[PDB]
């Protein structure tokens, strides 16, 4: 449980708990039994929901992926036939902000794929029921060039085949970090620019984004082209379970403008100015 | 007989005494130690520079005016050219180090002011351009001894040339979190009526067991003026903040020729 | 969030001003007009729409009309002038 | 079981149980063995269905929610794309009347969502199968402005995604009251109007409705716009389980006219007048 | 570890802390207590307002100039309009009360001055007329919160109208005894180089066991400036004396309707 409250009464003595010194680095330490008179309150209220296994115990949304299915003629129509997404948690602003409380984390990740469809045109016939491939490409396996090449057959890549209309597909991805924890924030580069290089790496990106390769989620429609153009939307989800975290940080106040910790100029003012200091 | 305000710290052949100190903060309750054998990442023979680099190094003294807005140092790279720790660093591929940051600023009993001395794990800052993201050069991100300053205005340069640097905004603390929440880090506050020195003890904090010091900057030292300096006869006086840092329990791996980074 | 339909009101000294202040919500937990001017009520059916009947307008006043919708406290004023010979 | 009936016979004595006095507050206490002659009836009939766990053991209906799905052009068409409902049990008159027997109650709530669809027009093409979001918004989380804003991604709000055609989604909501029981009737305000206020809170609502914020159930259609306008109807259900109740009250006789205990003028006459007092 | 100069006093829901205090005087060596059953004068059921009136009440802050000559408060009647002790008082015929008088006055280390803080049992003062004797009105003898001031001149008004008040003469202490002999009372001296608060603990002192608080004023609080305030740059400065008084161990008898005394 949380702490109860002891039956204390008034004091007059040299033991003074109301006075601390925050120059020393420690926070305040006075519980309300110190400075006033308190009754006895047996406290049965627990902190069970605030723990990290339940603070991250929701299947959040991280991205929205779009694939289509039609008779492709041009080249831009052949790139609507599939979609390759680099796996990251930074393409939204709500699961990211819950994870940038902490510097380092360690969690087995559980994903679930909620998928919708629509007809594009109105009078171009109909279509049969559809099966969707979702293939996890680790860094190094060949990313697909077209929607029906040698790469989609997936002799070793983990693939799931969702028949449209079923329950959404779910799977658990373990801790796949090469460190001993996922560095949410990485304060360093990927390489060291040496003295008198003819390489001139004066465009090495700062910080986090030069170390994270988690994979590529490539999604096709396994059907051939129907007479009716079927436009699909796929919402990749994440739910961190078996969660551990280290080294807490303040949460994000101003909005994001990228994959880094950057912040845009027109939203550097998160507060709203009060009337005066004496406004209840 | 003894008091909390008098403290002598000795490491190697260096000594800091202080007679008006507050208590010392061991960061996250752990004293720094060597890499244990049950957690070792490399398999080469580790170099332990026992007393040649576990000693106090005194940086340059910045001047804290009434309009001074903040300072920042990246901690395993502000010591990049300091004695033998700057020679243990670039002759090795791996390096872990604990730290004893001691920040020195003193005035009379008629001055006033506050200095939030922080120590931020993975102090990732924002770039000063809106053309690209996560976009800082190497020289502008790693000044070394002199450190950098904060600023009370965000002016993103439209040039991608002069925008490859830290947009060191004080109230957003660089990384866009509010500065009033920065007390969740290991911190002490130099208050010019109570104390005159801030001592932190910083263990090696990283996800890896041991990592490249030349690439990766572990800690971020931050000094924010919370309440500005105000001396009533001379309103534009300057009292110096001198930062004295010691490596602790260092350990290095992967010996080779010297690494000399670029300077431009 | 909070709408005051007679925003621009001209009316001489001493007379009555009809002020219509409602909210953009369905449950006005706490809604009222802040002025030291006499007002009874005006009859208006509907749990949302609302009219106060102000009277004895002497000087220039700017009454604030709060409304405790479940998204914070809201703010709307109205502007009224007087007339003299 | 219920009470049996003892074999008693006639009496002639000063012990008179047939005469009570209801001025004292107690009800009648004579069982039928007192005033007549009774046989022995072993009573095996129990009161098992009349208990509160089975008296509230039905999934009642509390509201009917409507969402649609089409190519919205105007602004009123964009507010048909979603529906936000304030959670309460007072939007019908049958689960409310079963709960206004009791002043205070304590129950874990179990909801189930039974959802229908239709085509609006006739010859505007077809549509794919649909997935419905139902997001529980606690008081404080941002209610959605449009149907596809930042709020629907639900990084911490509990959401369910019902694929249309499946079994209806079900979930259990615990006792979420901030009191030690849900006050069905609250005889008081939310604040105290002080002496000589310039605030002039002479429009503070009476009674119950100024303390209950249970949340907001916001429902969208997760698909984009189909060529055919799909009009949906959603029937939110409640079933109180693990039920406890306190302080009983008489049941509602005349009809309701709002969320309070109010009553409309044209239905203040619940009885039907009999012919005379002597009508069997 | 502990010192005599730091003292926290808590009664009810009120707290006084002080960091430059002298020691506290328990008056005549007795801590106040409830009326014991072997000494009880009335036989009705006593009301014990346990925490609703045994708490610190802060009076008005008088300003101690360089020409300020003294102050006086009658103690069970300076609290006549203070919270519930002013409502326990006038709804009851009998009342006894212990007290914790805490007098608050502080300056810099460059000021100087002395404040004799007294507590006088049965502080009977002299009238300001020579027409009649023992001749003071009710309003002029019981000001309540604001108290009264002393004076360094005895001017008896020939009017019997304006002479119905206390002839508050400072060196004769009101009652015609010399002020240098007033140290036989329970006293502390606020000295602006040594301390900044005077704490007394006053038991119920009366010949009776319990008495009417509306009629009878038990104690007399007296603050005399022994050495006048003298600040060398600004010779006419003002430092405030704030008096904070708590009832202790109160007990009341004889409940009835409210007593509202005259105001003129």
């Amino acid at each position: 449980t949380a702490q109860s409250t002891p039956l204390t009464s008034g004091v007059n003595s040299q033991e003074v708990p109301a006075l601390t010194a925050v120059e020393t680095g420690a926070s305040g330490q006075a519980v309300p039994s110190d400075v006033i008179e308190t009754r006895h309150v047996v406290n049965y209220k627990t902190r069970s929901e605030s723990t990290l296994e339940s603070f991250f115990g929701r299947s959040a949304c991280v991205t929205i992926l779009e694939v289509e299915n039609f008779n492709a003629t041009t080249d831009a129509d052949r790139k609507k036939q599939f979609t390759t997404w680099a796996i990251t948690y930074t393409d939204t602003v709500q699961l990211r902000r819950k994870l940038e409380f902490f510097t380092y984390s360690r969690f087995d990740l559980e994903m679930t794929f909620v998928i919708t469809e629509r007809y594009y045109a109105s009078n171009t016939g109909h279509a049969r029921n559809q099966v969707y491939q979702l293939m996890y490409i680790p860094p190094g396996a060949p990313r697909p060039t077209a929607w029906d090449d040698y790469t989609w057959q997936s002799s070793s890549n983990p693939s799931v085949f969702y028949t449209y209309g079923s329950a959404p597909p779910r799977m658990s991805i373990p801790y796949v970090g090469i460190a001993n924890a996922y560095s949410h924030f990485y304060d360093g580069f990927a390489r060291v620019p040496l003295k008198d290089e003819t390489v001139d790496s004066g465009d090495t990106y700062y910080g986090l984004v030069t170390i994270n390769d988690f994979g590529t989620l490539a999604v096709r429609v396994v059907n051939e082209y129907n007479p009716a153009r079927i436009t699909s939307k796929i919402r990749v989800y994440m739910k961190p379970k078996h969660v551990r975290c280290w080294c807490p940080r303040p949460p994000r106040a101003v909005p994001y403008r990228g994959e880094g910790v950057d912040f845009k100029q027109d939203s550097i003012t998160p507060l709203t100015a009060v009337e005066n200091i004496n406004t209840f | 007989g003894y008091s909390d305000r008098v403290r002598q710290i000795t490491l190697g052949n260096s000594t800091i005494t202080t007679q008006e100190a507050a208590n010392a903060v061991v960061a996250y309750g752990e004293w720094p130690s060597y890499l244990d054998d049950k957690e070792a990442n490399p398999i080469d023979a580790p170099t332990e520079p026992d007393v040649s680099s576990n000693r106090f190094y005194t940086l340059d003294s910045v001047q804290w005016k009434s309009t001074s807005r903040g300072w920042w140092w990246k901690l395993p790279d502000a010591l990049k050219d300091m004695g033998m720790f700057g020679q243990n660093m670039y002759y090795h591929y791996l390096g872990r180090s604990g730290y004893t940051v001691h920040v020195q600023c003193n005035a009379s009993k008629f001055h006033q002011g506050a200095l939030g001395v922080f120590a931020i794990p993975e102090y990732v800052m924002a770039c000063n351009t809106e053309a690209k993201t996560s976009y800082v050069s190497y020289v502008n991100a790693n000044p070394g001894e002199k450190g950098g300053v904060f600023d009370n205005a965000y002016n993103p340069s439209a040039e991608a040339s002069e925008g490859r640097k830290f947009a060191a905004l004080d109230y957003l603390l660089g990384c866009g979190v509010l500065a009033g929440n920065a007390f969740v880090y290991p911190h002490q506050i130099i208050n010019l009526r109570t104390n005159n020195s801030a001592t932190l003890v910083l263990p090696y904090v990283n996800s890896l067991a041991i990592d490249c010091m030349a690439k990766h900057n572990n800690w971020g030292l931050v000094i924010l003026p919370l309440c500005k300096l105000d001396y009533a006869p001379n309103s534009s006086t300057e009292i110096p903040i001198t930062v004295t840092i010691a490596p602790m329990f260092t350990e290095f791996n992967g010996l080779r020729n010297i690494t000399v980074p670029a300077t431009q | 969030q909070t709408s005051v339909s007679p925003s621009k009101v001209i009316l001489p000294r001493g007379g009555s001003v009809l002020v219509t202040c409602s909210t953009s919500c369905d449950q006005p937990k706490l809604l009222g007009i802040e002025t030291p001017l006499p007002k009874k009520e005006l009859l208006l059916p509907g749990n949302n729409r609302k009219v106060y009947e102000l009277s004895n307008v002497q000087e220039d006043s700017q009454p604030m009309c709060y409304s405790n919708c479940p998204d914070g406290q809201s703010t709307a004023k109205t502007f009224l002038t007087v007339y003299w010979t």
